[PDB]
């Protein structure tokens, strides 16, 4: 098992300080000599460290969402996919979500009002999912960071239901990270 | 997830909900019994706002305080042992 | 004498609406929504006459819209080779459908020649490729879709010929595949008054699914190998023809309790088109209200009931809502909806009556007395009990039901 993790890191990372970040907690977590020889032979702790490093990315963040958080991201992805530049706002995302609830119940999901999706819309922005259109974001040096704070952007004056956003993940990638047991799988093909 | 969020709010809000001034003044106008009452309100709040809040701790803690005085006043001498009639009254 | 005995046991069956759908077109797998309209189209509504002389249209016109190579020719060939007085035609003339005035070579006078809408009277006219029709050929079709009459004024002959037929169109979308970003009018090559005559619009979407293509390919192989041995319908072809002709003589009458449910259901459907959120493919007009009456009469006719029950309106409302597709800006799905609709009204009835509660043990025991015709014996009976625990488990995770303790 030790030669397998070295060969895997050789073709993916090929860095010595990178691979050393997992050997240090493997030895310190051992209570005695019997636990050190066991973890060094089966490499059970190495698989747990690799899952934690890829748990807060775009894949691990989708599993920590509820039924409404997944329906909004799916309905908003279909609007930017069918568009030309991929521009959408809160009004365009609410039209696709409202037409999906009435279509499923016709063949009971509680339809939330427009005053309740505002909290869900702002929660997906902080979770790195909806990026502003034509937005720089984090500046390089400290010179451009000061000039951008004194200038008021156009997205702060317009209301939240008219702000142009962009999807961080297309609909083609959402169909691969969603199992067939979920009921929202039929609205990810278009 | 949905199993760890409700367990955290139970072990962090039960020590302040059963000793509040509103619950102590309702039993005299109308410790193991008060623990199941406060634990049932926390579980009912998460299951009813799991889609509106998601998995945030601050979003669910504000909704508990906003509905705690309104849930204590709706408890009488019959809703203390029957949780089915308490959910329909509120 | 034996034909009357076979018809008596079918009416007594509580699941006759589910057996007649699977019996229609057994070669085509799936598409239960499109097969439900075929049964209601063969029976039709009640042709009522007004006090002034106007005749109300009782027939139901259904249009087949969807991606090509989706068993479209199999549904049209099944209606012609089963229903009496049916003429199969295509869109690729104007005189072959209605009528024509051709002078006789023997007598010399001007005679009237019947077409496709005249020889197939009191039946279903199957027309293929409706989008590839001309403008002059489509004007004579819409004329017979209102008063079911054909007005001819040529060669000094001014006579009116009836045309009480059922048009079963099957057009194709402009562009090959059905675009979900456009409406139904912009995707088809038809006019506005003609598209408004159809009461249903079954949109068949060619979705590339791994579970749908697996079961569909298995039915084609089994049909090509066993030929007629693989086709085991619940009713034979001779038994289906006797029930259709017998159900057409029944005339259901709308009761007072069912009248309030139809008006209330019409107001809820019209609210979805005026809100501006869900962009529908077709604006709801006045014809949508009259289409629900004709669809409710065909459902009560299949059950041999002379009174329009309020439960039949809910079945026709679900089929009409599925046909209006909004413009995009382990467990069987047929059993999950039945187990969910029965578990909601049972819990809601407790608050109205005033009982105690409903534990998890009483949930499975509720369906033990209502599903007496499940035919589970002993081996299949234990499988339904384990499925009930998995159904009530999905409702716990979802936002439908909940458990106190």
């Amino acid at each position: 098992n030790l030669n397998r993790h070295i060969r895997m890191n050789f073709e993916t990372f090929r860095s010595l300080p990178t691979l050393k970040n997992s050997i240090i907690p493997l030895v310190a977590t051992s209570k005695n000599f019997g636990s050190l020889c066991t973890a060094i032979k089966s490499c059970s702790f190495l698989d747990i460290y690799n899952k934690n490093q890829l748990s807060n990315n775009l894949t691990g963040r989708l599993q920590s969402l509820s039924d409404l958080e997944l329906a909004i991201l799916i309905s908003a992805a279909r609007v930017a996919l069918r568009a030309k530049d991929g521009s959408f706002n809160f009004n365009l995302a609410y039209a696709e979500y409202e037409k999906m609830i009435k279509a499923i119940n016709s063949r009971t999901i509680k339809l939330w009002l427009k005053k309740d999706v505002k909290n869900v819309w702002e929660n997906l922005v902080q979770l790195d999912f909806f990026t502003e259109k034509s937005a720089v974001g984090l500046r390089d040096n400290a010179t451009a960071a000061f000039y951008a704070s004194n200038y008021q952007f156009q997205g702060t004056m317009i209301p939240f239901d008219l702000r142009s956003y962009q999807m961080q993940i297309i609909l083609q990638e959402l169909r691969r990270i969603i199992p067939k047991s979920n009921m929202y799988y039929s609205w990810t093909q278009l | 997830n949905v199993d760890e969020v409700s367990t955290i709010l139970v072990m962090s809000r039960c020590g302040e909900l059963m000793e509040d001034s509103c619950l102590r003044k309702r039993i005299i106008e109308e410790d193991d019994q008060f623990q199941n009452v406060a634990a049932n309100f926390i579980h009912l709040i998460v299951q009813a706002f799991h889609s509106y809040t998601g998995n945030d701790i601050f979003a669910l803690n504000d909704l508990i305080d906003f509905k705690w005085p309104k849930y204590v006043s709706r408890i009488t001498k019959e809703n203390i042992f029957e949780p089915l009639a308490l959910y329909k009254s509120a | 004498s034996d034909e009357i005995n076979e018809l008596k046991e079918m009416v007594k069956d509580e699941h006759i609406y589910d057996k007649l759908v699977r019996s229609i077109a057994p070669a085509v797998f799936g598409h239960e929504a499109v097969k439900k309209g075929i049964l209601l189209q063969m029976l039709g509504g009640v042709h009522k006459s007004t006090v002034e002389g106007i005749k109300l249209r009782g027939d139901i016109n259904i249009c087949v819209v969807g991606d090509p190579s989706t068993s479209k020719s199999q549904f049209l060939k099944y209606v012609v080779g089963f229903a009496p007085r049916s003429v199969y035609t295509s869109g690729k003339s104007a005189a072959g459908l209605t009528a024509a005035v051709v002078r006789d070579e023997e007598g010399g006078d001007y005679t009237i020649e019947a077409g496709a809408l005249m020889l197939a009277d009191n039946g279903i006219c199957c027309i293929d490729e409706f989008d590839k029709m001309d403008i002059s050929d489509q004007v004579a079709i819409h004329e017979a879709m209102e008063q079911q009459t054909i007005s001819i004024a040529k060669a000094g002959i001014h006579a009116t010929l009836n045309a009480r037929t059922s048009i079963l169109a099957a057009a194709n979308p402009v562009g090959g595949r059905y675009n979900r970003k456009l409406s139904l009018r912009g995707n088809l090559n038809m006019t506005a008054p003609i598209m408004s005559r159809f009461d249903l619009f079954f949109v068949i979407l060619d979705d590339c699914n791994e579970k749908i293509d697996t079961e569909l390919a298995s039915h084609i192989v089994d049909l090509h190998m066993k030929r007629d041995e693989a086709i085991e319908p619940p009713f034979s072809a001779e038994q289906l023809r006797r029930y259709i002709k017998y159900a057409r003589t029944f005339k259901p009458i709308l009761t007072k309790e069912a009248r309030s449910y139809l008006v209330e259901k019409y107001k809820e459907l019209r609210k979805d088109d005026a809100q501006g959120f869900s962009r529908s493919s077709y604006r709801i007009t006045v014809r949508q209200l009259e289409s629900m009456i004709r669809l409710s009469e065909a459902i009560a006719r299949a059950n041999c009931v002379d009174e329009i029950t309020p439960s039949f309106i809910a079945e026709a409302y679900d089929l009409l809502r599925q046909s209006i597709i909004r413009v995009d800006v382990t467990v069987t799905y047929d059993k999950y909806v039945s187990m969910m609709n029965m578990i909601v009204r049972k819990i809601a009835e407790v608050d109205r009556e005033g009982a105690e509660e409903l534990t998890a043990v009483d949930i499975v025991d509720w369906y033990l007395l209502q599903k007496e015709n499940d035919l589970g014996s002993l081996a299949e009976y234990w499988e339904e009990r384990r499925l009930a625990f998995k159904v009530i488990k999905r409702l716990v995770k979802d936002r439908i039901l909940m458990e106190i303790h």
